[PDB]
């Protein structure tokens, strides 16, 4: 595959609209489904399960503004590698009809998802219209799906990722970026935990 | 039940990770005490659990609550003859100090509180204040504090690093 001639940003940028990410935990109860560390910013998740991203902006940026998300390796010698599923999963039918079988980051429950493979750096990426919270909510809510494991060989092959969130405007111009590392594994609770214990030492 | 223990308290003493996570998550009170005063907090220290003990104060808990029996706090009762017990204490000693210093000194009201002098400050549950004066030697137990332009005086164990889980 082509390697990258340049690497996205991952600066956290609130912007005008004073934009930052929440997250949230889908445990459904004694099973952890995905955990957010606010110690580490690193995001737990199993494979295909939902992972709430929460968009929360101070006031409301126009209409026809956009969503983008895309994941880049966290280590500097693998940042012009671009992040793709492993051919395993590239391979496997689980297409949801409008995904990109290649794509790691899905968007469920929104028919007008869009997905980009960046002619000039490769990139893939996944955007949705920005809307603004529903009444009686502070915050918008998007529901990702990462579809590759961090230990898949041929994929990322235990390698770190961050997703980059990017606020654009209806012509694709910045207006906030936030980021996040993710971890996508069988146990998300016990890895946090772990990796957490760890950090402390 | 009839010693007050909670189902969260519960969860916490036995080390079963993705039940407390979910009952936190769920808006599980924080900091629902037994009937000897124990708050989930307390309950995780004393098992030196660092990873509970940092769910619970990054989801509203009261950081300088104090049991009844001892009237100790939580840092107070991490365990020296169980393992973890260094980064535990070390962990809710950092917690301790972060408060007024961080996030931009920032605190969150876990409590309703209705000023018994007027110089004192009054503020509802959920609240964001901020610490403007901390380590007043004089009084150990109150910080100087500001909400909405108005200043005074408010007691350290209504706030958390972190604000409740709302339902
Ligand atoms: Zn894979």
């Amino acid at each position: 595959w082509p390697l990258s001639s340049s690497v996205p940003s991952q600066k956290t940028y609130q912007g005008s609209y004073g934009f930052r990410l929440g997250f949230l935990h889908s445990g459904t109860a004694k099973s952890v489904t995905c955990t957010y560390s606010p110690a580490l910013n690193k995001m737990f998740c199993q494979l295909a399960k939902t992972c709430p991203v929460q968009l929360w902006v101070d006031s409301t940026p126009p209409p026809g503004t956009r969503v983008r998300a895309m994941a880049i390796y966290k280590q500097s010698q693998h940042m012009t590698e671009v992040v793709r599923r492993c051919p395993h999963h590239e391979r496997c039918s689980d297409s949801d009809g409008l995904a990109p079988p290649q794509h790691l980051i899905r968007v469920e429950g929104n028919l007008r998802v869009e997905y980009l493979d960046d002619r000039n750096t490769f990139r893939h990426s996944v955007v949705v219209p920005y809307e603004p919270p529903e009444v009686g909510s502070d915050c918008t809510t998007i529901h990702y799906n990462y579809m590759c494991n961090s230990s898949c060989m041929g994929g990322m092959n235990r390698r770190p990722i961050l997703t980059i969130i990017t606020l654009e405007d209806s012509s694709g111009n910045l207006l906030g970026r936030n980021s996040f590392e993710v971890r996508v594994c069988a146990c998300p609770g016990r890895d946090r935990r772990t990796e957490e214990e760890n950090l402390r030492k | 039940n009839e010693e007050g223990i909670t189902a969260l308290h519960n969860a916490i003493c036995g080390a079963n990770y993705s039940i407390v996570d979910f009952l936190i998550t769920a808006g599980a009170n924080v900091n629902s005490p037994d009937s000897h005063g124990w708050t989930p907090l307390h309950c995780a220290a004393s098992c030196n659990d660092t990873v509970i003990c940092m769910a619970l104060v990054q989801h509203g808990a009261a950081i300088f609550a104090t049991t009844l029996s001892d009237g100790a706090t939580a840092f107070e009762k991490c365990d020296p003859y169980r393992e973890g017990y260094a980064d535990c204490a070390t962990y809710l000693a950092d917690v301790e100090q972060s408060m007024g210093l961080m996030n931009s000194g920032a605190v969150y009201a876990l409590w309703d509180y209705s000023a018994e002098f007027g110089d004192e400050l009054s503020f509802r549950e959920g609240e964001s204040v901020t610490v403007l004066r901390r380590d007043g030697p004089e009084e150990t137990d109150w910080w100087w504090a500001a909400l909405h332009g108005q200043e005074g005086y408010v007691p350290r164990n209504y706030f958390g690093l972190f604000p409740r889980v709302k339902p």
